[PDB]
């Protein structure tokens, strides 16, 4: 048995924090919350890779 | 009868005199105290229902509003001074505006 | 239920009916007198107390609450309410 | 063409509108659920009536008053109207605080 | 392990500054007033 | 309910307040140190009122407690438990 | 070197300094105050590190166990 | 007689120095000298009436320090 | 060449000589005078102790340094240096009166 | 005395007295004459150890009032339980507003 | 005349505390005053909350919560602690 996190919503900004991969700044949005996270740059190669943009859930 | 009677008090001077004798102020009383006290709080609560009714009357009502006693206090002076502390239930503010904000 | 309170509905009604007999009461008033009666009664009470105490007097007689009025009671009300209570004092005596 | 108010016209008639009424400004429900989350730490357990929170509403809004009050006498104070930060650090610091 | 997402606050959090933190308890004062005017005015 | 009940005061609430209070216009900074402010008091009068309750052995704080909690700061509020 | 950790500052770069970085380790018996010369912060800054747990720091290795 | 204007300016500067305050301005001295004779006045009421209660002629400190402490200053030290 | 410092520097030195000494400020003949004009127009044929007066001038200066930092603090809230009238009824408005 | 045996410096026994004498109630217990005794020693310890530090940090065995202020004024615990208590002879703080520099 | 005060005893006290240094006459009337002042302010909060539970008898806990209720958190919580360890110890 195990408990995982989840986390989902629509993205409001893609900010990178730049030798190496920056970290990036996820502006995740749900109807009833919002939270920016950082995210690691495995995350963000994998996030930048699916074409994301703004407004994309 | 009583001495409130004979004396021309509203006011218990019994009903104070027992409230003094187990208030635990003073193991000795004497007679001049609870007729004394009767006779300030009979005026004092004179005075203010009557600057209540004023208050009551001149805003078309036959009844002692809150808010009426509210400013009944609040007008005088003198009143303010004696409570400059208390808050008074269902008062409300005086109508008071400043005049550099007017145009 | 209940056994019994106080209140001074019955002396506060006279004095009412004896300066206006035209004006109703409400009750959340008629509790705001209550209370500045019971205010204004304990602090005259606490202050006569300490007043005996003062001059290591364990007597407490009309002169002190006189002297208690002047001190806490602004000049004004200090003197009607001296006047009043002296002159009730005299009456009351006189009656014996 | 409509009709617009000009801006701070309407202020006025809110203040003579409030000035004259005394009826409590805060919503009962959160200002009781908001009594009651703060006394859960104190001590679990507690056990709030209709009365015992209509005190607390009126203590509160009176000295809220108060504080805007002379708060609007320090900003007349500093030459302006609008209400900022250090009118109200000033006067918490000014009347014993 | 390494935790891959971190909640971060924008106003609060800023990668310039890493800061953390947890008879009777309390701090030292100095009660010499030569001190505390050499203090103040330089 | 036991989370998250500090901004239970609203916006609109607040522009009333200040109304009353006789301002007419109102900063953008000024609604959390009121509600920062309101919540020390709250704390404040409320620490005294449970000390009150539970020194008289009573499970529920009632009007009287906090009246005469707000007695001994000198608000001596005026109406409810006279 | 191990034990319960207190404190913990670290400050960006300045004309002054590169990087200082003061960290506070309490044991039992001892409590004091180490010099973070850049690389450590580097390191301690790579993962996330709360106050008040038990991490151990080998001097030699450069590396953070958490225990 | 006329014997309020005891109190000298520089003296108003210097409890103003106390104060950490530079510049002083010309109504400052008076407004200050009639709030000084508010504040006497008032402790003085009080004060005399004790000292009256207590059938005395002659003020003294015991009679003056509990009557400021009725207005709830604490005056601590002298006649404590 | 003469030395003439510089306006208000020297009220930083003397503010320090005055903040590290607690003698009064007031000469004992003045207020002896006004405590005894006061009893005059008070009351008729007044004596006075040798003490009873510490306490008069003792909460007096402790009064109006009080009264001084509020004013202070009043003024530099204004963005001046300088006090003014509106300062010091400000601060006897906000604190109490 | 009691007070000896329960390691008490006060004594027990006037402040029971003047409880009985204060005119507060007819009745008065008995350990409260103890605990009350204990938490004015604790006061009394506070205070005179804050002005002992006071003292020694200005180099000076004797207490100036000053250092007794001092004491209060940097604990604000003391300011709030002594906020309109005056010092006498004490002076002020070294306060400086930093703009006026 | 006879006239009472604390004087030996806050003597003595700092004696056990720190017998190097001495406190002044000045000093003594402002230590008397600040104990005789926290001496009749907990007496009369004492008295007002024992009449308020409708009993004319004041005990340990009486004086215990008016001493918590008016030193803040820290000053009760110590001052409780060890009135109620010397009570225990005396009784």
């Amino acid at each position: 048995k195990e408990t995982k996190e989840v986390y989902e919503g629509e993205v409001t900004e893609l900010t990178p924090e730049d030798k190496t991969i920056s970290h990036v700044i996820v502006g995740l949005k749900s109807a009833k919350g919002t939270k920016t996270l950082r995210l690691d740059p495995t995350i963000y190669e994998s996030i930048q890779r699916e074409k994301v943009s703004i407004g994309d859930v | 009868q009583s001495r409130s009677a004979k004396a021309g008090l509203t006011f218990p001077v019994g009903r104070v005199h027992r409230l003094l004798r187990r208030g635990n102020y003073a193991q000795r009383i004497g007679s001049g105290a609870p007729v004394y006290l009767t006779a300030v709080l009979e005026y004092l609560a004179a005075e203010i229902l009557e600057l209540a009714g004023n208050a009551a009357r001149d805003n078309k009502k036959t009844r002692i509003i809150p808010r009426h006693l509210q400013l009944a206090i609040r007008n005088d002076d003198e009143l303010n001074k004696l409570l400059g502390n208390v808050t008074i239930a269902q008062g409300g503010v005086l109508p008071n505006i400043h005049q550099n904000l007017l145009p | 239920s209940k056994a019994r309170k106080e209140t001074y509905s019955s002396y506060i009604y006279k004095v009412l009916k004896q300066t206006h007999p035209d004006t109703g009461i409400s009750q959340k008033s008629m509790s705001i007198l209550n209370s500045f009666v019971n205010d204004i009664f304990e602090r005259i009470a606490t202050e006569a107390s300490k007043l005996a105490a003062y001059n290591k007097k364990s007597t407490i007689s009309a002169r002190e609450i006189q002297t208690a009025v002047r001190l806490i009671l602004p000049g004004e009300l200090a003197k009607h309410a001296v006047s009043e209570g002296t002159r009730a004092v005299t009456k009351y005596s006189s009656s014996t | 063409k409509p009709h617009r108010y000009k801006p701070g016209t309407v202020a006025l008639r809110e203040i003579r509108r409030f000035q004259k009424s005394t009826e409590l400004l805060i919503r009962k429900l959160p200002f009781q659920r908001l009594v009651r989350e703060i006394a859960q730490d104190f001590k679990t357990d507690l056990r709030f009536q209709s009365s015992a929170i209509g005190a607390l509403q009126e203590s509160v809004e009176a000295y809220l008053v108060s504080l805007f009050e002379d708060t609007n006498l320090a900003a007349i104070h500093a030459k302006r109207v609008t209400i900022q930060k250090k009118e109200i650090k000033l006067a918490r610091r000014l009347r014993g605080e | 392990m390494k935790a891959l997402v971190e909640e971060i606050d924008k106003k609060t959090y800023n990668p310039d500054i890493y800061f953390t933190s947890l008879s009777r308890p309390v701090k030292r004062i100095n009660y010499s007033l030569a001190d505390l005017e050499a203090r103040l005015y330089t | 309910i036991l989370r998250d009940n500090i901004q239970g005061i609203t916006k609109p609430a607040i522009r009333r307040l200040a109304r009353r209070g006789g301002v007419k216009r109102i900063s953008g900074l000024i609604y959390e140190e009121v509600r920062a402010v309101l919540k020390s008091f709250l704390e404040s009068v409320i620490r005294d009122s449970v000390t009150y309750t539970e020194h008289a052995k009573r499970k529920t704080v009632t009007s009287l407690d906090v009246v005469y909690a707000l007695k001994r700061q000198g608000r001596t509020l005026y109406g409810f438990g006279g | 070197i191990e034990g319960e950790v207190v404190e913990i500052q670290i400050d960006r770069s300045i004309t002054g300094g590169h990087k200082q970085g003061k960290l506070t380790i309490k044991t039992t018996d001892m409590e004091t105050i180490y010099e973070l010369g850049n690389k450590m912060i580097d390191g301690l800054t790579k993962e996330k590190v709360l106050a008040g747990d038990v991490i151990s720091i080998d001097k030699a290795s450069g590396k953070i166990t958490k225990l």
